[PDB]
RNA sequence: GUCUACGGCCAUACCACCCUGAACGCGCCCGAUCUCGUCUGAUCUCGGAAGCUAAGCAGGGUCGGGCCUGGUUAGUACUUGGAUGGGAGACCGCCUGGGAAUACCGGGUGCUGUAGGCU
RNA sequence: GCUCAGGGAGGACAGAAACCUCCCGUGGAGCAGAAGGGCAAAAGCUCGCUUGAUCUUGAUUUUCAGUACGAAUACAGACCGU
């Protein structure tokens, strides 16, 4: 087993990161960040949900794994098998340490690393699912359900933003039909009006 | 038994009871620390004062 | 595939050298020892003599260095010489020679140390350097700047060191590097320095194609026939432009002509112009796609 | 009508014998590039210690000579007599050159000193243009320029000219 | 406790800035530092001979000596209780002219003209500097337009 | 208008490719007797002047990359000082002063010193 | 006097790796050692010549009491090297 979250809960310490200077950090609990039907185009998932932190605090690695399955299963449940694409938006960086009596006292104790937990900032996002415009009050449901595995205050958001894209839902498709933007797999690629002109004529080919 | 290692906590406060002090800066410097060449061509020079004096 | 090396981030991270550097002119090692003064003599010009040997020419310079930019006092080409007396050789040892002359008797005349510090008016090639007289100004003391050529025995910038010595300039040195060393005797042989300054390892040269193959100094000597500059001319040739530069040396500019001020380059385009370009070949690029699908 | 200026000569063969092994057995190595070309070669030391093959560091292994100007196309001309005027088109440099590696150095017009032995040595042909030398000067040096450039497909299109070459592929 | 040492804390400080790295501009070396005028000090790594310690990096002394490769600086370092202006022979590359005497000397030369002119006529000239005084009375014109009202934007959860 | 020699600041000057370069220059270029140095006159040193702008170099071009420089991001993040302010806390809000940084959008693309030519 | 680490491509046996040749190469190498800084016609590599790693007063910096030691920086007087 292992100790309480409530001791390694609050933003204490300098981010003591896996480096050269700390080596024997056990492997995260959390290792698949992204999963559902990852391999879908930006159209067919319009809607956007996310999951917004609220307090300045630690999120535990095995805290993020069993949100991950929780949201994963209930999502699984709701809209089927390619119907979804969650992410995880925070990679558990952050060693903790313990200082591991079993007789010493308190003479020179530094901790050896109990594990990784990922530290947040206020309105950081932690979760996020992109899906179809219908499955709306099953994407909330997913996170509001995820929440319970966390500590602290956690808000719900369906984002202006069109699926996991940095444009807004209401310009997104003019914006294709002017081919401004082009679809690259999960993502869009915004091509402005700076290259070489062989690029601008291969473009309108 | 242990006692505090270090601190600097009454210090700030004890420094400006009699205040900082600049040093006393004078008009004449002394000559100490200048280069022994030029040093010694200067004492010549005032050495070799009087020997223009008539045109003075 | 491979991992391109001139990547966007070398490109940022990339810092430029200095231009000169870059362009491949000026060694900053060298100039930083060269050019700088003793911080305990104050605005005292360090005066160096610039010697440049170039495809068919010869640039002596004497310059004192400041925080604009090196100003040059005197300078003396090797196309002046044709005034003198020398037509043809004039990127050679005697032509040097004649330069490094010419611009100390110019920079003399100029600061009016002419009559005072005549010089080795009789040309020999021994260890000449000059001593400042007692009452009258000192002699004018300045150091070789030899650029990025190789340094070795006989190299052309040691004729025209030679020939400022002989002049009057006070320019420090050893005859290591002059003619007539021998570097496995290690002793200096006078007489091989001035056959040289001279030009007579030019005329033995022009008697040995002479006496071999006339065509093949017809080939290598083209411009010497042209003049009818001969192996016993040569000698009179020098020591004749020797005097001659010695008697005058004071430069007549050439002097301005009037400008039509008709530009030979294409001018730097407008804004203006590179957009509607830009909006042209957009606009026929759709032209020819409508007609051609 | 073409540039004077933009013609294509070698300028150099490069030459060497690698024989692997050091002392006397490469003494003898030097004596068949110095009848070939009619100069003295040059001994290169092993870079450094690999067992495998049996070398060590800084350690003679390997001769070389680089022939310029006249001879060069001479010292060329039997090793294309050898190889009878067909050279493989992967043979030919990206940069410009090509090179290749003759069998048996006799077959060059060499008679056969007994226990001198059988050496076989390296051809490399560096082509040049008028300008190429600007690249290793003191004073102001510089790339040749883009056009100036010679391709792999300029220098198979100059061995299909010169010696009537067959450039069979593979 | 800190390790001593002379170049402790030293990393950013005497490191030279980002594509400012390589050949030392000549400029440097022939700016002409005379006995008196106020230099400001600052350590520079790509010369490792006669730098000054860490304790004057960005302090302005005076120069009391001039030797061939180096300046004598009078520089005012504080201890625990009192300051002491001390003598330190640092090299030219890690010292500069500072621009705090060029705006002092401009305003003596300019408060000079302005009574060598303006002495004989009785038109008084206030040479001394007064602080920004408190703003003149003025008629803000409405050219034709009434002001815009700004009322606070109600509000939005962003991201 | 523009080069040469020596430079100052050291990318508004650097990199990729394309076009044009009158006149002197700068060059490529031609050779190896003397100077000098190499395995090799390729480099270096030397003695040349038949050719040539092909390259170096110069000027210009590119919805170029970089670099420089504005705008935006944003009065945002942070921060000096203050309160018997809110809150279980984690942290917040206000008052009193100071105030950035990417993505993203424009504009620019060497200035100049001394000395000497060409037009 | 050269230019490094690494890479692309060619070349008898020869290959993933011996040796030669060209191109790109802002330091991604090296500088005895820990680490940081610094450095590209050098501070690196290779050659040539050497002994300034020598004799001798004072000043100054660093720790600091503004003391010693240690180590260092700018000078001056000699004798020398290149």
């Amino acid at each position: 087993g292992r100790r309480p979250a409530r001791c390694y809960r609050y933003c204490k310490n300098k981010p003591y990161p896996k480096s050269r200077f700390c080596r024997g950090v056990p492997d995260a609990k959390i290792r698949i960040f992204d999963l559902g039907r990852k391999k879908a185009k930006v159209d067919e998932f319009p809607l956007c949900g996310h999951m917004v932190s609220d307090e300045y605090e630690q999120l535990s690695s095995e805290a993020l794994e069993a949100a991950r399955i929780c949201a994963n299963k209930y999502m699984v449940k709701s809209c089927g098998k390619d119907g979804f694409h969650i992410r995880v938006r925070l990679h558990p960086f952050h060693v903790i340490r313990i200082n591991k009596m079993l007789q010493t006292g308190m003479r020179g104790a530094f901790g050896k690393p109990q594990g990784t937990v990922a530290r947040v900032h206020i309105g950081q996002v932690i979760m996020s699912i992109r899906t179809k415009l219908q499955n709306k009050e099953h994407v909330v449901e997913a996170l509001r359900r995820a929440k319970f595995k966390f500590p602290g205050r956690q808000k719900i958001h369906i984002s202006k933003k069109w699926g996991f894209t940095k444009f807004n839902a209401d310009e997104f498709e003019d914006m294709v039909a002017e081919k401004r933007l082009i679809p690259d797999g999960c993502g869009v690629k915004y091509i402005p009006n700076r290259g070489p002109l062989d690029k601008w004529r291969a473009l309108h080919s | 038994a242990k006692s505090k290692n270090h601190t600097t906590h009454n210090q700030s406060r004890k420094w400006h009871r009699n205040g900082i002090k600049k040093p006393r800066s004078q008009r004449y410097e002394s000559l100490k620390g200048v280069d022994p060449k030029f040093l010694r061509n200067m004492r010549f020079a005032k050495k070799h004062n009087k020997k223009g004096l008539k045109k003075m | 595939f491979v991992k391109v090396v001139k990547n966007k981030a070398y490109f940022k991270r990339y810092q430029v050298k200095f231009r000169r550097r870059r362009e491949g002119k000026t060694d900053y090692y060298a100039r930083k020892r060269l050019v700088i003064q003793d911080k305990n003599k104050y605005n005292t010009p360090k005066y160096r003599m610039i010697v440049r040997v170039t495809n068919r020419d010869i640039i002596c310079q004497i310059a004192y260095a400041r925080i604009e930019g090196d100003m040059i006092v005197c300078a003396a080409y090797a196309h002046e010489l044709p005034k003198y007396g020398v037509k043809v050789g004039l990127t050679n040892y005697a032509a040097a020679y004649c330069t490094g002359l010419l611009l100390a008797r110019r920079l003399l005349n100029r600061f009016g140390m002419d009559k005072i510090y005549e010089g080795q008016v009789e040309v020999t090639g021994d260890e000449y350097n000059v001593e400042s007289i007692d009452g009258q100004p000192g002699a004018f003391t300045c150091y070789l700047d030899a650029g990025l050529a190789r340094t070795t025995t006989g190299n052309k910038v040691f004729g025209a060191l030679k020939g400022a010595v002989d002049g009057g300039l006070s320019i420090p040195h050893s005859t290591k590097r002059f003619p007539g060393y021998d570097s496995e005797s290690k002793e200096f042989n006078a007489e091989v320095h001035r056959k040289h300054i001279m030009g007579q390892n030019v005329a033995d040269y022009m008697r040995y194609l002479m006496e071999e193959d006339e065509d093949a100094y017809k080939k290598q000597f083209s411009q010497y026939i042209k003049n009818n500059v001969t192996p016993d001319m040569m000698e009179e040739m020098y020591k004749k432009a020797h005097a001659a530069i010695r008697e005058n040396p004071v430069y007549e500019k050439k002097p301005k002509r009037e400008v039509k001020k008709k530009r030979w380059n294409r001018p730097k385009m407008s804004l203006a112009q590179k957009k509607d370009r830009v909006a042209q070949k957009k606009a026929s690029f759709l032209r020819a796609q409508e007609r051609a699908a | 009508k073409e540039n004077p200026m933009r013609e294509l000569r070698i300028r150099k063969l490069c030459l060497n014998i690698c024989v692997g092994e050091s002392g006397d057995r490469l003494t003898r190595a030097a004596k068949v590039l110095e009848q070939l070309t009619g100069q003295t070669p040059v001994f290169s030391k092993a870079r450094y210690t690999v067992r495998s093959f049996g070398i060590r560091r800084n350690e003679k292994i390997a001769v070389h000579c680089t022939v310029r100007g006249a001879k060069a196309e001479e010292i060329l001309e039997k090793g294309l007599k050898v190889r009878e005027y067909e050279l493989r088109k992967n043979n030919f440099s990206d940069t410009g050159n090509f090179g290749f590696g003759i069998q048996e150095h006799i077959d060059l017009g060499i008679k056969y000193d007994p226990s001198i032995g059988i050496y076989g040595l390296d051809f490399y042909v560096v082509l040049g243009r008028p300008g190429f030398s600007i690249a290793d000067k003191k004073r102001r040096t510089g790339c040749i320029g883009a056009k100036h450039r010679i391709s792999k497909e300029e220098a198979m299109r100059w061995f299909q000219q010169k010696y009537d070459g067959i450039i069979l592929p593979g | 406790t800190n390790t001593k040492g002379k170049r402790r804390g030293t990393r950013y400080m005497f490191s030279r800035p980002f594509r400012k790295h390589g050949v030392v501009p000549l400029a440097t070396y022939m700016r002409i530092y005379k006995k008196g005028d106020i230099v400001d000090i600052k350590g520079m790594g790509t010369v490792q001979k006669g730098m000054p310690h860490k304790c004057y990096h960005g302090k302005t002394g005076r120069v009391y000596n001039v030797t061939q490769h180096a300046v004598g600086i009078v520089v005012n370092k504080q201890v625990k209780g009192k300051i002491l202006a001390k003598r330190i022979n640092v090299r030219i590359e890690h010292i500069k002219h500072s621009k705090s005497r060029d705006s002092f000397l401009k305003r003596v030369k300019e408060n000079d003209q302005k009574k060598k002119e303006a002495k004989e006529k009785g038109t008084w000239v206030q040479l001394k500097r007064q602080p920004a005084p408190p703003r003149e009375a003025h008629f803000v014109r409405t050219n034709g337009k009434e002001p815009e009202l700004l009322e606070p934007i109600p509000y939005e959860f962003m991201a």
